[PDB]
RNA sequence: UAUUAAAAAGGUAUUGUU
């Protein structure tokens, strides 16, 4: 047809008796409800009620997997620094004499690399939302 | 008491399909149209003559996962490969050329002929590979 | 059921002495680990089920111990036949699958990774202890001819004596209804088809006069029924003959 | 689009344009499998 | 699996091979030109800046004399195309069409390679770039200028030409989006209008 | 495209049209049609 | 009174506190010493321990040694929380594995990008781009590559920092490492 | 029977969502029932009528009644359709039959 | 120019069945499985590493042989193998007589340091993040025993250890005058925060102290009596 | 409300026959916002977008059929082709749902001893998809699902090409796969047109950004009047003008 | 309906059918870019790894010899299943066979009874490391549950793909530099 | 409002912590 069948022009479509006695549920699901996101208690990205849920419990460590903000090593400029025990112990804050060229050479790849890993994790959420997330419709199992 | 966020509108995970099974619409349109006060959809005029298959029960009722319910969605040469990567791909590099006889195939046939002629497993392996390399 | 230990539900289709699967004092179900192979940790394992689906293959027949001749007893068959998928050397339906509450009841401790009444009554040991020490300068029982009794059913056409005829990986002849008082004929009707299987292997399907008089009538009793589109007439050689109709 | 005028027009045009008879390969053109004019090969040939 | 005959640890200091392959050409060239790589024949031709096709065709009809006239040009194009990506031209395309057509119905069971070729045949039509444009329009890769050029191409039409180029039913979408088609398929900005000078 | 509001005037001059007709011809390949594109470049008052 | 050495007042310190036994070589901890590591010559003990502590942290062994040693919880709550952790770990293993099973697809896309570069730029060219040392015909420059790659392969001591241990007011847990309040 | 249920589009904003039940039937065989929730009387009526024409049901009236006791269980209401000599059921249920 | 026809005495080298063999041998060596899609530099490094370093009884016999397929897949050592892989004290401290065994007792709200000698002679009292101040009338209990105060106090402990322990060596009779470090065994009761930097403080003093062995002794509770109730249970 | 006009005879057919290429006329109406007396409007663009995405249902379906149905018989055989034609024909024209129609497809009757014929032709069961997609393009070009023919094939082809990049690019969670109660946002639909329009926004708000919610060059559908308008002047005024010819 | 591995609702794969790389790459194929395509060859049918547990709860670990060498006088083979402190690795972590766990608890707590294993610790740790499978250093066991490892590898091989791309774009920069420097 | 490249949370109240 021309529209999706899980919504009506007034909200979500009531299916069972619960929906018909409590029709708040059809038009309100958190401080981030929007008429496009109706009922779907995952709503947009970044807004409230957006987290994908893996079998009931919701997901909030999406970067903490890739290693952004979880276990930040990235090693590309890190090995460079740890190497330069001269320009690590100098006034540690110059384009100092020689090695701060190589420090920024490593970091130039760090930047592109972490942009690629971040886009990876963005596509990861946008995949795991398709083909794993129950959308919080199944009961918790983390307890 | 924290219940699952979207739980309230969850679907009944076992009986959410059954509304949609083609047999339900066959049973439910057969009478709607038998009444004589209805103009059957064009799909009924057809899937009446070709009713769906009988035994494609959903796994949600046949509580058996190992059961190949649907006939459509159904599903040695390991070493003939690990010994020659040209033997594998000889019709299948870009898209399995599924109508030309294949070297992996004829080497399986050769293998069995040899092992019934009585050559041990390992030696039929070598003789198959050497006969392939030769014909190459 | 929302009580714990009642989630197992009503399983009439088990084998147990109850229908209330939560009252069966026998096989307490491990809930976290099972289910990889059977659906849910409730349902019985696919090696103990008493009711079989359509496209799902039912149990395999435990062959004789050595399992050299389970392919030699299809020497009558097409030369190149593979191992039969419905045959098994070690199919035991009293094989207790491992449960964590049954055999590793961690209830009475801190559940600290080392504690637990691990019961080694169920799993076949992996130790070299056994195959090292229980090695003998004599031979094995299969040579000693220790074993009386052979096969429990006596003389089975796939394991003891050679299998003649065709294999029946369905049950199209097993679920066959006798259309004759002497049972020389058996029947198997679908909805629009009718399968008439001469059941007479002890005489190589050689029809007696009486049996042919009964068959002349069951054949046309089926090819005159109104819901008969096709009549598959054939021989139900139970593994005892290669003959269609002598 | 159209609530069915074009539907029933296409359908009458179809049933009046359906070809019947055996063709040079041994099948009514709507036999289950034996396709004719595959990729317009018959008008290809008749041009060429 | 590592494909057949494709050597992995092959270097340049590894001696040069003999097989006329795309890989062989590309690695020999890596030795030869040092670092020049062209995204097509026409990147090389924009680098050469005015050397036409015949301007190398004659060079090679001379360089190796047992070659015939057009065959010299062919060696030209082929070494280009083999150190590049093969070219999109009505020449190669009419070759493919005329040839597959003289080839005819095939012996793959379900006319399979014929259907592969025909799914290719209509993939390089205008209608494909027309619909590719319509699809991109549904995605908003464009800007105000694009909108305006579309509008004005519509304006330049007439009643008669609308009535005409509607009978193809994609013709008019191309008449309108024609500049947008050339954009979405053409990785180039004809427009960098430097500075107004009054 | 001509200017129809004094905004397009700001991105507009014939001497700039020159660099662009040159894009036209440098990308053009045959002289029988460089003929018509040069005909237009001279007919629209492009400051050659 | 008599405390186990994992109790808070283990080695009391005051006028009256007494520690039993000798403490040299063979100490009271002769059979109670978990992790000794012989120092290599000159190696930094700020590395030996900055590795020991990370291992005994990832192995959540310090989790437990802090936890059970402070407040002897109810077996019910100890089970509750330990089971809770086995279960939440069993959950996040589901997530980690979806991530891994995705990143291997992403990595296959990386390697297939590699094989588009390889089939437009040539495999040996690609090897040079990776550093296939063709212009270096000199075993000396080969030795230079040798040495740099081996000084890099013998990765220097990586100093993994162990997140600090937090003390909230009544010390609701001494598994506390960040200021999240946990389910007690 | 119409009703009224308060709908809370927000903590501060509440609407009166009238909730209709209705059954669109013709004893010629075909009858569905739809219940709806919508802010207004006529809009809830229309919504329920479209839900009913979605839930349309028919009946093989060749037997002009059930020929065996149908003991069903709707959403909490244990129903039993049985054969009688004549329609013997509630005023409402009887007008439905 | 480079005419094709000229180079021939090489172009029949191919169609000679001698080079057919010498190149089909290569093609066969190549058809095998390979686990390197491009030129890996660490694979090249591994190759060159060993390049630098280096600078019949048929089936019947083993059929009667019993322990064969056990020694085939055995993971235990085969042939004459070491005893440093069996002896109890392999990876164990080989102490001396003349060593100071310095304890780092880092508790939760205070982290003190002590030393003893191999006989258990206390060389000085328990220098404490409360005994040197740092603990009372301060920013709070939250930093009662963090890394900074522990480092400060172990630095103060070494401050006295150096003169004290050289005094004891003169007292017993080892005229260990100069250049010879103090042989230190660092016994660390830890997992807290006052140990993480205290280790740095003992490391700053390797220019006087050769730390021999570095061990942690944090007793673990297997089954020991109650610990004082917390707030919840 | 998406209420289609209830048709009639001559009069509705006059209004309906004199329609002409609605997709184009929508485009005309969208661009004409580039003329002097009009502005290019998102409402016009969205009427264009829906007049072009009208056949979303049939397209997402037939793509699912071609590419998610391991071993779909011989689709080029007129039997399964007729199953396909009749199902997709009733997937458009709304008489069937996507989910139920797909079940009708994967359940229609094909050939006896189906697994046994399959395990002879297919190793892992999942056949070649070219017969399938050729069948589906034939489907939508025999049924005039599109006014401009090449469009059918193009969408059928490109949606498939785009999905070919995803991880598990050919599995669909049966719930979200087609219509049901709870669905996915159209950027995340499977063979949909927005899945390539996948992006997001980027915001640097003023110190005072929520207050000025009208001050910018904002299009007003509902114009402010002094009763709600505190000091706002209008979307045309410019207090800080730059000199220019 | 959930899968077992982590709870997926689909069948984890990369390519199903024989064509789906060809159909994806058709126009390249009709212009003839897919005759030499090794990007359509290496990865025409690359399917994901055995990202699962072949024997989850560890019925096959250890190896049969290890049992017979798991006795009380065998701290050497004990300590190759205990933590650096003597702790067992929890069953979620090092899934052992139940018989192994039984023999191991009794073997450790009998060796500790007769004082032939340290009442706390792991005396055979580094010797034991040779048997314990060093995994997250260089080799990528695709069935790991560490995702930091997988991301190192996705980077490092994406590092190298970007390295091909960098080397060749800077060579093209060099070429356009040599253009004006050699002809003018 | 429990430091993700902004993201997960309860009510005995039913305009609902005055």
């Amino acid at each position: 047809r021309q529209h999706d069948s899980g919504v009506n022009q007034y909200g979500l479509k009531p299916v069972n008796a619960y929906d018909f006695i409590n029709p708040t549920n059809l038009v309100n699901f958190g401080r981030g409800t929007s008429f496009d996101n109706l009922g779907v208690r995952r709503a947009g990205r970044g807004e409230i009620d957006s987290s994908p849920s893996l079998g009931g419990s919701p997901v909030f460590t999406q970067a903490k997997l890739v290693g952004l903000s979880g276990e930040e090593q990235l090693t590309m400029c890190q090995s460079e620094t740890m190497a330069l025990r001269v320009c690590m112990a100098r006034g540690g804050q110059d384009t100092c004499e020689r090695e701060s060229r190589a420090l920024d050479a490593c970091l130039s790849r760090v930047g592109h690399l972490r942009r690629a890993m971040s886009e990876a994790c963005g596509e990861f959420n946008d995949w795991f939302i398709q083909n794993v997330s129950d959308n919080h419709t199944k009961p918790f199992q983390h307890r | 008491y924290k219940m699952p966020k979207n739980m309230g509108v969850a679907p009944r995970f076992d009986v959410w399909n059954e509304s949609y099974e083609p047999w339900q619409h066959m049973k439910r349109m057969g009478r709607l149209v038998g009444t004589g006060f209805y103009i059957p959809p064009e799909w009924y005029n057809h899937f009446r003559m070709f009713p769906p298959i009988n035994h494609n029960f959903q796994q949600e009722k046949t509580l058996n996962p190992r059961n190949e319910s649907e006939p459509t969605q159904d599903d040695l040469r390991d070493e003939l490969a690990r010994k020659s990567r040209l033997l594998a791909s000889e019709g299948m590099r870009y898209y399995n050329i599924f109508w030309v006889r294949k070297p992996l195939d004829r080497m399986e046939k050769e293998y069995y002929e040899l092992k019934r002629k009585g050559i041990a497993h390992s030696e039929a392996i070598k003789k198959v590979l050497e006969g392939f390399y030769k014909e190459l | 059921a929302n009580h714990p230990n009642r989630q197992s539900g009503i399983q009439f289709l088990t084998h147990y002495n109850t229908h209330q699967r939560f009252r069966v004092n026998k096989d307490y179900i491990d809930y976290m680990h099972w289910g990889k192979e059977q659906g849910q940790a409730r349902l019985p394992h696919r090696h103990q089920r008493v009711a079989f689906d359509f496209d799902d293959q039912l149990h395999p027949t435990r062959t004789l111990d050595n399992e050299g001749d389970s392919y030699a007893w299809c020497a009558e068959q097409d030369p190149t036949l593979g191992p039969h998928p419905d045959l098994d050397a070690s199919f035991d339906p009293n094989r207790r699958v491992f449960s964590h509450p049954e055999h590793w009841n961690k209830m009475f401790s801190k559940r600290r990774p080392g504690e637990g009444r691990i019961d080694l009554r169920v799993l076949p040991s992996q130790s070299l202890l056994g195959p090292l020490m229980e090695q003998s300068d004599t031979q094995g029982a299969a040579y000693f001819r220790y074993d009386n009794r052979g096969h429990s059913n006596g003389r089975v056409p796939g394991l003891n004596t050679p299998f003649f005829g065709e294999f029946d990986r369905k049950m199209m002849q097993a679920m066959s209804r006798p259309l004759n008082a002497d049972r020389t004929i058996t029947g198997n009707d679908g909805r629009f088809s009718k399968t008439i299987m001469i059941n007479e292997p002890k005489t190589h399907q050689a029809l007696s006069g009486k049996t042919a008089s009964e068959l002349s009538v069951e054949i046309d009793k089926a090819t005159n029924a109104v819901h008969s589109k096709l009549t598959v007439l054939e021989a139900a050689q139970s593994g005892l003959t290669n003959y269609y109709c002598g | 689009t159209t609530i069915g005028i074009g539907e029933r027009i296409r359908e009458i045009a179809e049933d009046y344009a359906k070809g019947f008879g055996l063709g040079p390969h041994g099948h009514s053109p709507s036999h289950d499998t034996c396709q004719y004019n595959t990729l317009n090969a018959e008008e290809d040939r008749v041009r060429e | 699996y590592v494909p057949a005959g494709h050597n992995t640890l092959s270097s340049l200091r590894h001696e040069l091979r003999l097989e006329l392959t795309a890989q062989s050409l590309k690695e020999a060239w890596m030795r030869i030109s040092g670092g020049i790589y062209f995204q097509s024949a026409d990147d090389y031709y924009a680098s050469v800046d005015g050397l036409d096709a015949e301007q190398l065709g004659e060079v090679l009809a001379a360089l190796f004399p047992y070659l015939s006239t057009y065959e010299a040009q062919a060696l030209v194009q082929c070494t280009l195309d083999s150190i590049s990506k093969p070219m999109n031209t009505a020449s190669r395309q009419l070759s493919r069409t005329i040839t597959a057509e003289a080839v005819g119905l095939d012996n793959a069971p379900g006319h399979y390679t014929n259907f592969l070729d025909w799914m290719g045949r209509l993939t390089e039509t205008r209608g494909f770039k027309t619909e590719h444009a319509l699809f991109q329009f549904s995605r908003r890769k464009f800007n105000r200028d694009d909108v305006r050029v579309m509008f004005e191409n519509y304006k330049l039409m007439s009643r008669a030409t609308l009535i005409a180029d509607s009978a193809d039913s994609y013709s008019h979408f191309y008449t309108v989006l024609k500049d947008f088609a050339r954009k979405v398929a053409g990785e180039d900005s004809r427009h960098q209008i430097g500075v107004r000078i009054d | 495209l001509e200017p129809r509001t004094p905004r397009d005037w700001l991105q507009f001059s014939y001497r700039n049209l020159a660099y662009a007709y040159n894009g036209a011809l440098r990308a053009c390949q045959s002289f029988p049609e460089m003929l018509v594109c040069y005909k237009e470049m001279k007919q629209r008052g492009v400051k050659v | 009174g008599g405390y186990m050495m994992y109790h808070r007042k283990s080695m009391g310190t005051m006028k009256y506190s007494k520690w039993k036994g000798a403490h040299g070589g063979v100490s009271h901890f002769y059979g109670r010493t978990p992790m000794v590591e012989e120092v290599k010559r000159n190696e930094p003990i700020t590395l030996i321990d900055r590795r020991i502590m990370h291992y005994v942290h990832r192995s959540r062994l310090r989790h437990f040694q802090l936890f059970r040693s402070y407040q002897q919880k109810s077996n019910a709550t100890e089970c509750k929380l330990r089971e809770g952790e086995m279960l939440r770990r069993r959950w996040h293993r589901k997530l980690q594995k979806s991530f891994i099973a995705f990143m291997q697809f992403k990595t296959m896309k990386v390697l297939e990008d590699q094989a588009k570069l390889v089939n437009t730029y040539g495999q040996a060219a690609v090897n040079a781009a990776l550093g296939d040392s063709w212009d270096a015909v000199s075993d000396k420059e080969k030795d230079r590559k040798y040495v740099t790659i081996r000084r890099q392969v013998k990765a220097l001591p990586v100093v993994s920092v162990v997140p600090k241990h937090v003390a909230t007011m009544k010390q609701i847990h001494n598994d506390r490492f960040n200021y999240r309040w946990r389910v007690n | 029977a119409y009703d009224m249920r308060v709908v809370k589009f927000s903590p501060k904003d509440h609407r009166q969502w009238i909730y209709c039940v209705l059954y669109v039937g013709s004893g010629k065989g075909i009858a569905g029932w739809g219940r709806a929730v919508a802010p207004s009387t006529q809009e809830a009526k229309k919504e329920a009528i479209r839900e009913a024409f979605s839930n349309i049901i028919a009946v093989d009236l060749e037997q002009e009644g059930p020929m065996y006791p149908v003991r069903v269980n709707a959403d909490g209401v244990r129903v039993l359709l049985y054969p009688a000599k004549r329609i013997v059921a509630n005023f409402r249920v009887a007008d439905i039959l | 120019a480079q005419l094709p026809q000229m180079d021939w005495e090489h172009m029949s080298a191919r169609s000679s069945s001698d080079a057919i063999r010498e190149e089909m041998h290569r093609l066969v060596e190549g058809d095998a499985v390979q686990h390197q899609r491009v030129f890996n530099e660490r694979i090249w490094y591994e190759e060159e590493e060993r390049r630098r370093l280096q600078t019949v009884l048929g089936n019947d016999y083993f059929q009667s042989r019993f322990g064969y397929s056990l020694v085939k897949q055995s993971e235990m050592p085969q042939g004459v193998t070491d005893y440093n892989q069996l002896d109890m004290w392999g990876e164990m401290p080989k102490y001396t007589r003349d060593m100071v065994f310095l304890y780092l007792i880092s508790r939760r709200r205070n982290t003190y340091a002590v030393a003893y000698t191999y006989e258990g002679k206390r060389i000085l009292s328990t220098y404490t993040a409360g005994n040197r101040g740092l603990k009372g009338g301060d920013r709070g209990f939250r930093s009662d025993g963090s890394t900074d105060n522990g480092h400060q106090v172990t630095s103060m402990y070494l401050n006295d250890l150096l003169p004290k322990v050289r005094e004891l060596r003169a007292n017993e009779g080892r005229p260990i005058g100069r250049g010879e470090k103090i042989e230190l065994v660092v016994r660390v009761m830890g997992f807290y925060n006052g140990r993480q930097g205290a280790v740095r403080a003992v490391q700053d003093r390797a220019n006087e102290f050769h730390v021999r062995y570095f061990e942690d002794i944090t007793p673990f509770p297997l089954n020991g009596p109650k610990m004082p109730r917390g707030v919840f249970k | 409300q998406m209420i289609p006009k209830n048709l009639e005879g001559e009069r509705s057919r006059r209004e309906l026959m004199s329609r002409g290429d609605t997709e184009f006329e929508a485009l005309v109406e969208f661009i004409q916002g580039a003329s002097y007396d009009q502005l290019i409007s998102g409402r016009r663009f969205k009427k264009v977008y829906d007049k072009l995405s009208e056949n979303d249902d049939t397209f997402v379906w037939l793509c699912h059929t071609a590419m998610s149905v391991l071993n779909p018989g011989d689709v080029r055989s007129r039997l399964v082709y007729n199953h396909l034609r009749t199902l997709a024909e009733a997937v458009a024209n709304g008489e069937m749902t996507l989910r139920t129609a797909f079940r009708f497809y994967e359940s229609a009757v094909r050939s006896p001893a189906y697994r046994e014929i399959a395990k002879r032709q297919m190793e892992g069961g999942a056949a070649t998809r070219l017969a399938g997609i050729s069948a589906a393009a034939d489907v939508m070009r025999r049924m005039g699902l599109t006014r401009r023919p090449m469009a059918s094939y193009f969408e059928l082809y490109q949606r498939i090409v785009e999905r070919s990049e995803a991880m598990t690019p050919w599995g669909f969670p049966p719930l979200f796969q087609f219509e049901e109660r709870l669905s996915l946002e159209p950027r995340l639909k499977f063979f949909s047109r927005a899945s390539q329009q996948a992006l997001e926004r980027r915001r640097r708000g003023h110190i005072m950004s929520a207050y000025t919610t009208l001050q910018g060059r904002r299009i007003f559908w509902i114009p402010p009047t002094w009763n709600r308008a505190g000091r706002f002047l209008g979307p045309h005024v410019t207090l800080y003008p730059g000199m220019t010819p | 309906r959930e899968g077992w591995l982590f709870g997926q609702q689909v069948q984890l794969h990369y390519h199903r059918f024989p064509d789906e790389q060809l159909l994806t790459n058709l126009t390249r194929w009709r212009t003839g870019e897919t005759v030499g395509d090794i990007a359509l060859q290496q990865f025409r049918n690359a399917q994901p790894f055995d990202i699962e547990d072949k024997d989850p709860q560890g019925m096959q670990r250890p190896s049969p010899e290890v049992y017979m060498k798991l006795n009380y006088k065998n701290p050497a083979t004990i300590s190759r299943f205990l933590t650096r402190t003597g702790h067992m690795y929890p069953a979620d972590i090092l899934p052992l066979n139940p018989e192994a766990v039984a023999k191991l608890r009794v073997a450790k707590a009998q060796a500790v009874r007769i004082g032939l294993y340290p009442r706390f610790g792991n005396p055979f740790w580094f010797r034991s490391q040779k048997f314990r499978p060093k995994a997250y250093q260089e080799n990528y066991d695709p069935t790991t549950y560490s995702t930091k490892h997988t991301m190192e590898h996705f980077a490092y091989n994406w590092v190298q793909t970007d390295r091909i791309r960098r080397y060749f774009k800077e060579l093209e920069e060099l070429q356009k530099n040599a253009s004006n420097g050699a002809r003018g």
